[PDB]
């Protein structure tokens, strides 16, 4: 058993930001991948 | 103790104007980078770099002044004033544009060292260093802009001449000839710099009008000791206000702060990220799907089709003057005009 | 122009409109001398 | 010093005159100084303007903004907007310089030397904000003095003389106003028209008999309403509605001041009838369609078919149709067909332009007006160089009507700000957090969670 | 009391000030120049 | 679209004249601290 | 031996005040006044 | 296609708005 | 009394989001305008924004993406003329006119006016200080600037700025080829602005940031050291200004945290005043400096300096823009 | 439209691979007790 | 070889929300102790 073991989280405020960062980088960047 | 650690005692010192060992890197550096730009827009042309006149002893305001990039032959020369161009000598070396790259050289180093400085103060008083990692955003445009733009181009010529209406002229340069309002990367480093400005206009007020009454003064700034070790301002009432205007609220002041950082910061690294493409002209110029329906079908216009009509009359009208070594001899029959005007 | 009688007059005119500004001015520098308190 | 450090007042120095908010007096000398520094502006700028007027060259062209003021009431100018007398503006300039002094010597008087309150001294210039029925009488007092202002204006225009008139027959002149509009349904009828394109609220009136008119309404009305708030106390759903306070009337005439600038900016900038071209220089509408104008002389002079004539859309080079049918100047100029000037309406028929009237009635004076204001355009930069911004260093030239409209939007727009600062700061200090959230007592932690 | 003279800051000032001076005066000359 | 101006006119009546009549029902007594 | 602050500060700005005048006055008159 | 992708990442930025302000972690006061 | 209890609830500070009188025009005039740009924005037909019969597509449904579509300024034809759904014979011709450029802006305006009321609302209601309004009095103004006080100095509603992407970048070469923005002093002062807020947002976060005060271990975050609605401060004031004070100097540094966040609300506010005061100003065309022409040698040749650089720019911008609408010379409007 | 067909899956990618990242770590966040 | 374009999205969406989904559900699983 490796005891570096450590627990990850994420809450949803951090969960909604990702969300949103992603989806606006994609709707940002989706005119150019289409082009 | 040792002539290391007695020097480093006396940098160290407290005084008006901490020193430390990045001093020695940042004060020349610093003051040689601010002194020639205003001994070049005080004294020096640049008339045989551009053709223009770019100082006060020539006409020339503070907005019109700037210390013009060398000429295009000069290619990316360092410039040196002992170098082979100017031989030592001063004059020539002004006359050729060996104080843009005096003032770029220094001003590099000199960032260098005021980062460095901000590491070390952060050492000797035992804070975090995140302002000199905020710091890194400056640096990154600087770098992008002054010299991997340039790099990338044909000579230093390109690079922005160290001025208001020469910066003027770099935006324009950069709409007409490569579309760098299309480029999402610029987009992100306007969504950065614009949302550091709301940030920083609403956290301010957002602060200013949840303060607790801690005085009877009715200018409330007295009511603040530095020792104090309440907060000054309500949270809960400034997360209510917000919570209840916008839909959504900061709780956490730690996050608010690190938001704060986070958002021009990103914005200033992702514009330069678009500068070195733009420095091997990787441009967002165009969508090609937008321009082969606008080659088959005459009646198909957008905002990008005016905006690109708009960027050829940039270039044909600006490149003869902007671009004298090319030699552009236009005559009028072809310059793209509308009708009338 | 002027009438002819006040024309010897005329630089002092030249310099009438700014007076307010100074005005504005002049309550700064009396705050000056109080210290701003 | 009474109520003049931080500790005592509980304002620093840079809000210094909310130390005044409760001395009467003082507050009295800032006004009166104020209101001296106010007509010496007034006098001394009308001397800078007319030390540098040259009398032949049109108003507009030489960056004055009082001087056209005066000549259109009619003082010193004759048929056209010409100059035969200077003398008027002297007068003016002079006359407010004077009384300048005398409001200067007042208002220096009452703050430094008079008593700090005038309640003590006399219970009729005495006042408190919280006494409802004295600030109505102030009220009352002065809208008798803004209703006598506006009779004056009326008895300029109907018995001292009379108005510059740019619609009179024959060319602008100074004309008596006989027969003012006195018709509810006119008057009010501008007040109830739609601010947007073509009808122009009160921006668009267009005669001086509509302008005399009105201005007997508001100063029966001024006159009649001083004379209700005198003889009458404010009402309970006034009384509720509220809030009084000294900081609160000031927010209402802010708002009001803010508005007042708005409607100045449009009104220097659209109407051509209260502000002659002659004197102002022609509008932004006027100038469009001078140009117009100018190039379909020259065309028809040449042998074009100004009719007939397609442009490069299409729609026609010189006439075209307007979205309701109205035969309109063509080009970019169609967005400003709702223009009405002098030199345009002889060339106007009932279903707009007429060709007719185009082909043989256009006179020599028609195409100097439509050249100059083609070329006075209110266009120019902020170092006053003429023109377009693409333009070189020759022409020295901005119009005073943007002068006038770009600073008096600035001005309403801070005023506004102010507006929004003080009655906020009002409503805050009357229910008594102005200075911040109690620690005990914060609202928030007794109210329920959001979620 | 007992303060210096010749500091570190005496040093930074001096090094902003005086060339600023020579500069403002410079170009106040410039003003003066005829084509 | 006479028939949408009438409609369109009266729903902007209703809401103007609730935001009127709701600022005169005695809005400066409804804060947490005074009155 | 002490001269005002005020004084001084007075002093300063109507110099900085006389110099920018100066600057703008050769905006109008000699080199870079289109003339 | 480009039209439906572009209204769909719209239309997920608006749900992911609604589920932000109304399903939003509470702040609780301590 | 039915009207007491809707007074209690349009007023309640218990509702998730407050509505206040404020609300209550602005929620149905923001999803008007919210409702409509986004049926604008998909599915409009072209519009004939230069009254030319030229119409310009910004729909997506008509052959655009997310940066190049718009919503469409209404025609030239129209100007300043009050435009609603009625005064056009049919939606066909209301469509083509540029009608919903014209429904959105009114709405907008009319609603984010209301949005800066109903923030003076609730901090009323909260007993907050009431000025957050006025910082929000800056972007409310650039927006008044840009959709409805240029078209009205310029004469129509089609040089209002576009509701896209594009057709915003348009609008802003446009408007530096017959303005010269850049070198009007208002837009300098709102890129001070905007580049000061940004480099005061960077400096306060990374200050703040710095002096976090140790509450948590090196495997969690450093937010969870700060816990909502409690007392202390959560960082060292002191520190940061000691380090900021060594950095420049002493006193260029805040000690007092109150002028610090009074600061950092003035600069940007203020800037984007001046700049949004600019775009007015120019919509009465005072234009930006113009320094053509102004460095002459002695023989009379004219020395160019870079502002006929620009003067070059703006010239290729000024002949290339609205290719087809300008019939005479000058471009008076 | 004459639209690259690799940006329809790109677009989608970009969405995909990051988002359920997130929700990944978000739902194993919430079953931790 | 002129293949339907819409299949490599249909193959990568059917290869991806289902997996991700048994991922997610998996993760979960062993946060729980
Ligand atoms: C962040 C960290 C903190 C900031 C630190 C800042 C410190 C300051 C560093 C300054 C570096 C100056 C480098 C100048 C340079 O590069 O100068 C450029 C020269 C190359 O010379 C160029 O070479 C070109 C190609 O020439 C060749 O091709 C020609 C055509 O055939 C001819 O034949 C010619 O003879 C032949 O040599 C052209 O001639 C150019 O005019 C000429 O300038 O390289 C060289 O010195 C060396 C090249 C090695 C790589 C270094 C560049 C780093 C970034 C590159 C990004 C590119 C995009
Ligand atoms: C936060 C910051 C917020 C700040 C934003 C403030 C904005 C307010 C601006 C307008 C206020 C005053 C309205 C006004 O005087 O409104 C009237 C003006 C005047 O409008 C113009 O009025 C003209 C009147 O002139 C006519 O009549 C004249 C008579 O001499 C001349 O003959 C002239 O040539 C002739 O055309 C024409 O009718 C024009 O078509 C018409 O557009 O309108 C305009 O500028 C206004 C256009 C519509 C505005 C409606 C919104 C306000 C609620
Ligand atoms: C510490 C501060 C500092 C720093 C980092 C720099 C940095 C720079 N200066 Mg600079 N400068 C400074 C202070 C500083 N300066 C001061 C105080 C002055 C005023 C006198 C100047 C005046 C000045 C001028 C006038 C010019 C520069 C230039 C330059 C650039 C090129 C220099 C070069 O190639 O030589 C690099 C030299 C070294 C790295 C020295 C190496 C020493 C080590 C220890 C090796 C040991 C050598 C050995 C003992 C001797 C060998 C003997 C024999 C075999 C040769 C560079 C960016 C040039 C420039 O900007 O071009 C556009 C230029 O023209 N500087
Ligand atoms: C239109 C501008 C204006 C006016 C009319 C006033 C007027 C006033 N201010 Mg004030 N103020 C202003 C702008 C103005 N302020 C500005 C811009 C600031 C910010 C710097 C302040 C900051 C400020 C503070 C901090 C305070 C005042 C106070 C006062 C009041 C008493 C002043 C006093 O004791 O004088 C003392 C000053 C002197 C004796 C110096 C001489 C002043 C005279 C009037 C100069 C006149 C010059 C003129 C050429 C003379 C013509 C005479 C001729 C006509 C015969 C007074 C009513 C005070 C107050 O509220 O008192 C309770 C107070 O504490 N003000
Ligand atoms: C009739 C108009 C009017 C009146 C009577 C007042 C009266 C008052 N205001 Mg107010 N205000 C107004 C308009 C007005 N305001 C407008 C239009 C705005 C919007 C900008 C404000 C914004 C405002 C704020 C933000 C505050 C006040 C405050 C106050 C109080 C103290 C003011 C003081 O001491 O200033 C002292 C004067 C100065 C410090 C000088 C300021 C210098 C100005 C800003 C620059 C002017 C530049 C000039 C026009 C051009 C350049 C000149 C050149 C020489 C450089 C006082 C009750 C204070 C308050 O609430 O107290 C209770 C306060 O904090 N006002
Ligand atoms: C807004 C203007 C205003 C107001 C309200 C006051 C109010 C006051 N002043 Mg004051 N004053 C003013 C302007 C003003 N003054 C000016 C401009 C000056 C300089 C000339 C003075 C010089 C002055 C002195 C020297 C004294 C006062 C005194 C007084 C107090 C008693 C006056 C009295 O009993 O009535 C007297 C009423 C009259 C004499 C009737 C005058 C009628 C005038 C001449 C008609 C003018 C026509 C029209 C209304 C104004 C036209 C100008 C307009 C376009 C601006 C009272 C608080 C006294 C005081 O405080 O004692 C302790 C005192 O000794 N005042
Ligand atoms: C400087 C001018 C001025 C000022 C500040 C006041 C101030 C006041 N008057 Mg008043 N009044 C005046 C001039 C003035 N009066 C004049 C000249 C007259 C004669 C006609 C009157 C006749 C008068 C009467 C008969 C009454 C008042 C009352 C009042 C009080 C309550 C005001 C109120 O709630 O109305 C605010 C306005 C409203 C409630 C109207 C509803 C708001 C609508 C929707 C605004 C629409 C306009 C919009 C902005 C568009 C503009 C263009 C439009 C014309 C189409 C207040 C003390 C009342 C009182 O208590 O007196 C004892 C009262 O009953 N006044
Ligand atoms: C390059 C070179 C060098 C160097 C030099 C130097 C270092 C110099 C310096 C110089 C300097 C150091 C100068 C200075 C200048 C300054 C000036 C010229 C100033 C001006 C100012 C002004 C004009 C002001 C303004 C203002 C503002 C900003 C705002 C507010 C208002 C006022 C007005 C106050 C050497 C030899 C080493 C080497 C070789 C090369
Ligand atoms: C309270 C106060 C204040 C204010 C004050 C004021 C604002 C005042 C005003 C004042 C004024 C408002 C004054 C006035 C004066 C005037 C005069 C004294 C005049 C005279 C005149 C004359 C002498 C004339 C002459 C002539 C003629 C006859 C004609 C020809 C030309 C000539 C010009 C030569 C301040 C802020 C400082 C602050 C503190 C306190
Ligand atoms: C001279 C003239 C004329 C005439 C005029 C007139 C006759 C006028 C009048 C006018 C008027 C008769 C006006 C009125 C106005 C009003 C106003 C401006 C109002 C305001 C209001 C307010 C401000 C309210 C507020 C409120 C609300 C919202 C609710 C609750 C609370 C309170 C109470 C706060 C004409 C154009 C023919 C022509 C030219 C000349
Ligand atoms: C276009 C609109 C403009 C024209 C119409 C307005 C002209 C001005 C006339 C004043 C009318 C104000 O009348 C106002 O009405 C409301 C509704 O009954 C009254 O009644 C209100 O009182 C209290 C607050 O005090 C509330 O809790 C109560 O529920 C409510 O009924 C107000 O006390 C009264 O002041
Ligand atoms: O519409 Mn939009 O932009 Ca104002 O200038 Mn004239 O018009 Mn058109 O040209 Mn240039
Ligand atoms: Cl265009
Ligand atoms: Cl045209
Ligand atoms: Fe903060």
């Amino acid at each position: 058993p490796n005891p570096n073991r450590q627990p990850v989280e994420l809450n949803r405020t951090s969960l909604y930001l990702g969300l949103l960062l992603i989806l606006v980088l994609a709707l940002l960047f989706s005119s150019y991948f289409f082009n | 103790r040792g002539w290391f650690d007695i020097l480093d005692d006396w940098l160290k010192r407290d005084r008006f104007v901490f020193v430390g060992w990045s001093g020695i890197l940042l004060f020349p550096c610093a003051y040689l980078a601010l002194g020639g730009w205003l001994t070049g827009t005080t004294f020096v042309t640049s008339w045989y770099t551009h053709g223009l006149a770019s100082s006060y002893l020539e006409g020339c305001n503070f907005l019109t002044v700037a210390v013009s990039t060398p000429a295009n032959s000069m290619g990316h020369s360092l410039l040196l004033l002992w170098g082979p161009e100017a031989q030592g000598d001063f004059t020539r070396w002004c006359q050729l544009g060996g104080l843009w790259t005096f003032i770029a050289l220094h001003g590099a180093f000199g960032l260098i060292g005021f980062m460095l400085r901000q590491f070390e103060i952060a050492r000797l008083v035992g804070v975090r260093p995140y302002n000199a990692i905020a710091f890194s955003a400056p640096i990154a445009v600087f770098v992008s802009v002054f010299l991997i733009y340039p790099l990338g181009q044909s000579s230093w010529f390109f690079a922005p001449s160290f001025g208001v209406a020469a910066i003027f002229r770099f935006l324009l340069f950069f709409q007409g000839f490569h579309n760098w309002t299309l480029n999402p990367f610029h987009m992100m480093g306007v969504a950065g710099v614009l949302g550091g400005a709301l940030l920083c206009a609403i956290h301010g007020a957002t602060v200013e009008n949840t303060l607790f009454q801690d005085g009877e003064g009715a200018s409330t700034f007295r009511a603040f000791n530095p020792t104090q070790a309440e907060e000054t301002y309500s949270m809960v009432t400034a997360n209510r206000f917000w919570s209840q205007i916008f839909g959504i609220a900061f709780s956490n002041k730690r996050w608010l702060h690190f938001f704060m950082l986070f958002v021009p910061v990103t914005g200033l690294w992702m514009s330069a990220i678009g500068v070195v493409g733009l420095a091997l002209n990787l441009r967002s110029y165009d969508f090609i799907s937008q321009e082969i329906r606008a080659a088959e079908d005459p009646e198909f216009e957008t905002f990008y089709t005016k905006n690109l009509l708009l960027n050829e009359g940039i270039r044909a009208w600006m490149a003869p003057q902007d671009q004298p070594h090319e030699n552009f001899v236009f005559p009028e029959e072809v310059l793209p005009r509308g009708n009338a005007l | 122009k002027l009438p002819e009688a006040y024309a010897i007059f005329d630089p002092l005119v030249d310099v009438l409109p700014v007076i307010p500004v100074l005005f504005l001015a002049l309550a700064f520098v009396w705050q000056a001398a109080v210290g701003f308190r | 010093a009474t109520n003049r450090d931080q500790e005592s007042s509980g304002f620093a120095w840079w809000a210094g005159n909310a130390r005044l908010i409760n001395l009467s007096g003082k507050l009295l000398g800032a006004h009166v100084a104020h209101a001296g520094l106010i007509v010496f502006w007034a006098g001394a700028m009308t001397l800078f303007e007319l030390a540098h007027f040259i009398p032949e060259k049109p108003m507009y062209e030489q960056g004055l903004i009082l001087i056209p003021h005066i000549a259109t009431l009619g003082w010193g100018v004759g048929p056209g907007g010409e100059v035969v007398d200077t003398f008027p503006f002297f007068v003016v300039g002079v006359v407010h310089l004077i009384s300048s002094a005398v409001l200067g010597f007042g208002g220096v008087y009452h703050a430094i030397r008079g008593p700090e309150t005038l309640e003590e001294y006399s219970s009729f210039f005495g006042y408190d904000w919280k006494d409802k029925n004295k600030m109505t009488t102030i009220l009352g007092f002065h809208l008798i003095v803004l209703g006598i202002g506006a009779l004056l204006l009326v008895a300029k225009a109907m018995f001292f003389g009379g108005l510059y008139d740019t619609w009179a027959p024959g060319g602008g002149d100074v004309r008596v106003i006989t027969n003012p509009t006195l018709d509810p349904r006119v008057i009010f009828g501008y007040l109830l028209k739609s601010p947007f394109g073509g009808e122009g609220w009160i921006v668009s009136v267009n005669n001086l008999e509509d302008v005399v008119g009105g201005h007997i309404w508001i100063g029966l009305i001024c006159i009649a309403g001083g004379i209700w708030h005198i003889l009458t106390t404010p009402f309970g759903w006034a009384r509720r509605a509220f809030i009084w306070s000294g900081e609160a009337y000031l927010s209402y005439s802010l708002g009001a001041l803010s508005m007042m600038g708005f409607i100045a900016t449009c009104f220097v900038w659209f109407n051509n009838t209260v502000y002659p071209s002659e004197f102002y220089g022609p509008t932004g509408p006027e100038a469009s369609q001078a140009q117009a104008m100018t190039f379909l002389i020259r065309d028809q002079k040449l042998g074009a078919n100004v009719g007939s004539a397609q442009g490069p859309t299409g729609l026609g080079k010189y006439l075209m149709r307007s979205p309701t049918g109205e035969i309109i100047f063509g080009g970019e100029t169609m967005r400003f067909w709702d223009f009405r000037g002098p030199w345009l309406e002889p060339l106007r028929g009932p279903n707009g332009l007429d060709l007719n009237k185009i082909k043989n009635d256009i006179q020599p004076w028609q195409e100097r007006r439509a050249a100059e204001y083609m070329t006075h355009a209110p266009l120019g930069s902020l170092n006053s160089v003429g023109g377009v911004a693409t333009e070189i260093n020759s022409v020295n030239f901005v119009s005073p009507r943007s002068w006038l409209a770009t600073s008096h939007f600035v001005l309403a727009f801070f005023f506004l700000v102010g507006h929004l600062w003080h009655a906020g700061r009002a409503r805050a200090a009357a229910a008594g957090f102005e200075k911040g959230i109690d620690r005990e007592s914060e609202p928030v932690l007794s109210m329920p969670s959001l979620d | 009391v007992s303060y210096p003279i010749f500091t570190v800051r005496w040093v930074a000032v001096h090094t902003l000030a005086v060339p600023t001076i020579f500069f403002l005066g410079a170009i106040a000359a410039m003003q003066f120049i005829q084509r | 679209m006479e028939t949408l101006k009438i409609t369109v006119y009266i729903v902007v009546t209703f809401f103007v004249l609730l935001f009127v009549f709701g600022f005169l029902s005695g809005d400066p007594a409804r804060n947490p601290k005074r009155k | 031996g002490r001269i005002p602050l005020w004084i001084v500060a007075t002093v300063a700005g109507m110099g900085v005040i006389v110099i920018v005048g100066l600057f703008f006055y050769g905006a109008y008159a000699g080199l870079g006044s289109s003339l | 296609m480009e039209t439906i992708t572009y209204v769909f990442i719209f239309a997920c930025i608006i749900a992911l708005f609604f589920f932000a302000i109304f399903f939003r972690e509470p702040p609780r006061i301590t | 009394n039915l009207w007491e209890r809707f007074c209690n609830w349009v007023t309640s500070t218990d509702n998730r989001l407050y509505v206040g009188w404020f609300g209550v025009i602005m929620i149905p005039t923001l999803l008007a305008a919210t409702i409509c740009f986004v049926i604008a924005f998909i599915a409009a037909p072209p519009v004939d924004i230069d009254g030319i019969r030229e119409p310009v597509s910004g729909s997506l449904l008509y052959g655009n993406n997310i940066i190049t579509g718009a919503v469409v300024p209404s025609s030239n034809a129209i100007g300043l003329h009050f435009y609603p759904i009625w005064e056009a014979a049919s939606l066909d011709e209301w469509l083509y006119n540029g009608g919903p450029y014209q429904l959105i802006i009114f709405h907008f305006l009319l609603g984010a006016s209301c949005y800066m009321g109903r923030q003076w609302e609730l901090s009323y209601r909260l007993g907050m200080r009431p000025w957050i309004c006025v910082a929000y009095s800056a972007p409310l103004a650039s927006a008044f600037a840009v959709f409805l006080i240029y078209p009205i100095g310029q004469g129509s509603f089609s040089d209002g700025m576009p509701l896209g992407i594009s057709g915003t970048f348009n609008f802003m070469i446009v408007f530096q080829a017959e303005h010269n923005i850049l070198m009007h002093p208002f837009h300098q002062l709102g890129v001070a602005g905007v580049f000061g807020g940004a480099l005061f947002c960077a400096m306060h976060g990374s200050l703040v940031t710095s002096s976090l005060i140790r509450e948590t271990t090196e495997t969690e975050s450093a937010n969870y050291g700060y816990k909502f609605g409690q007392e202390e401060e959560t960082y060292n004031i002191v520190a940061a200004h000691g380090y900021f004070g060594r950095l420049i100097f002493q006193y260029a540094s805040f000690n007092n945290s109150r002028s610090l966040h009074f600061f950092l609300a003035a600069w940007p506010v203020v800037g984007v005043w001046f700049t949004a005061l600019g775009i007015s100003t120019m919509a009465f065309n005072l234009n930006g400096f113009n320094f053509n022409h102004s460095v002459i040698d002695a023989k009379g040749n004219v020395i160019n300096t870079w502002a006929d650089i620009i003067n070059r720019a703006n010239l290729g911008m000024e002949v290339m823009h609205e290719r087809n609408a300008h019939n005479f010379p000058l471009d008076l409007a | 439209m004459e639209v690259n067909q690799l940006g329809l899956i790109a677009t989608a990618l970009f969405v995909l691979v990051p988002s359920v990242f997130l929700i990944i770590l978000y739902v194993q966040t919430e079953s931790q007790q």
